[PDB]
């Protein structure tokens, strides 16, 4: 629900929720932060251990590589989530032709 | 279906088979004969099975099962 | 004093600009001028 | 209309109860279940009449960009109005314009055959 | 986010006109999208009016 709220601001517009339903359906498999970080780190393996000094590497990549301009600190990582939600909202609006 | 192995330390000796109908990932090496089985999802990939096998091996070695 | 302001490309989308200082505010030789509908 | 669990803040999958012969919303994560208020499950709206009038705010009429008009408002008979087109952009959308009155902030369609509240 | 976009935009415009803020900054308010954008990066083309 928090992800949907971040993606879609006005709950009245049900079209966005209908279009995003497959997204949440496929993402329902993941429910833990550690699992998400491990899955992100699965690709681009460089002879490393996902559970050993790779979760921190993925976290650092997310802190820096993902939206570096908005911030470069781990104190407040919610800004990246809000920016991603805004980006997805714009993409959905463009797709809907509005 | 080519990945490294830990027991025999041989590169590209590992093959992973993903049965999505049964949702089972089986990893087998063609040299040392080691076989491992795990639960997988529709979005699973052979890298996921390899990571699960490595984690299981680490847990067994540590003896913290 | 704020008499003149700098406007970029993006801001022009949210402002209305008059052609001449006193034409849009208030012998068929002169060129036809667009009526001040705004 | 789509709602959430209201307890875990999560989506609810639809299911059919043949014993009760009813459509029920429940999430497999928890045991929470609810009865659908209305029989709405899926909708695509290939052609949609909503979303053309979006972004309206209290100070909408104060925007210089919006073009003015002197049409008499149906209710308060206020000539001053701001007129715009459909917000949605499409190659088949109609050219019907919408007029907003500063005095009452009421949106009415330019069409005369049919009167639209919004 | 801000709840009174009109007042904030008016204050920013007044400050920029007075000279407190560098005029090169560009402020754009879109009522339709209800979005306020402020640009200060170099390489932006602007003209006086
Ligand atoms: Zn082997
Ligand atoms: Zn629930
Ligand atoms: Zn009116």
């Amino acid at each position: 629900g928090e992800i949907l709220e971040h993606i879609c601001y006005d709950v009245n517009d049900w079209q966005m929720l209908e279009m995003l339903k497959p997204c949440v359906e496929d993402g329902f498999v993941i429910q833990d932060r550690e699992t998400a970080l491990d899955f992100i780190g699965r690709r681009g393996t460089a002879l490393g251990i996902k559970k050993e000094k790779r979760i921190q590497y993925a976290k650092d990549i997310l802190q820096k590589e993902f939206l570096p301009h908005i911030t470069q600190l781990e104190g407040f990582e919610s800004r990246k989530a809000f920016f991603l939600g805004y980006m997805i909202n714009r993409l959905l609006l463009c797709a809907l032709d509005r | 279906t080519k990945f490294n192995c830990l027991f025999c330390n041989h590169e590209k000796s590992v093959s992973c088979t993903l049965d999505k109908k049964n949702s089972i990932g089986t990893l087998s090496c063609k040299i040392c004969g080691q076989s491992f089985q795990t639960r997988i999802n529709s979005l699973s990939q052979p890298v996921d099975v390899y990571s699960d096998w490595f984690d299981a091996v680490e847990e067994v070695n540590s003896g913290r099962g | 004093e704020g008499l003149v302001e700098y406007i970029d490309a993006e801001e022009e989308e949210s402002i209305l600009i008059a052609m001449q200082p006193e034409d849009l505010e208030p012998d068929p030789a002169k060129r036809i001028r667009v009526s001040h509908h705004a | 209309t789509f709602r959430f669990c209201r307890d875990c803040n999560n989506m609810l999958y639809p299911r059919e109860d043949k014993e009760n012969n009813r459509l029920l919303f429940e999430c497999r994560t928890c045991s929470y279940v609810e009865e659908a208020g209305s029989p709405l499950v899926y909708r695509h709206e290939l052609i949609t009449n909503i979303g053309e009038t979006a972004g309206v705010v209290q100070d909408i009429g104060s925007d210089p960009t919006l073009p003015r008009s002197d049409r008499e408002c149906p209710k308060c008979h206020s000539r001053e109005n701001v007129f715009f087109q459909s917000q949605q952009r499409r190659k088949d959308t109609s050219m019907v314009l919408f007029f907003v009155c500063l005095s009452c902030s009421h949106i009415f369609t330019s069409d005369q055959k049919n009167k639209r509240t919004q | 986010v801000h709840r009174n976009p009109a007042r904030l935009m008016e204050t920013l415009r007044t400050l920029r006109r007075k000279g407190d803020i560098n005029p090169e900054v560009s402020m754009i308010r879109d009522i339709r999208e209800k979005e306020l954008k402020i640009f200060t990066d170099a390489g932006r083309v602007y003209r006086p009016l």
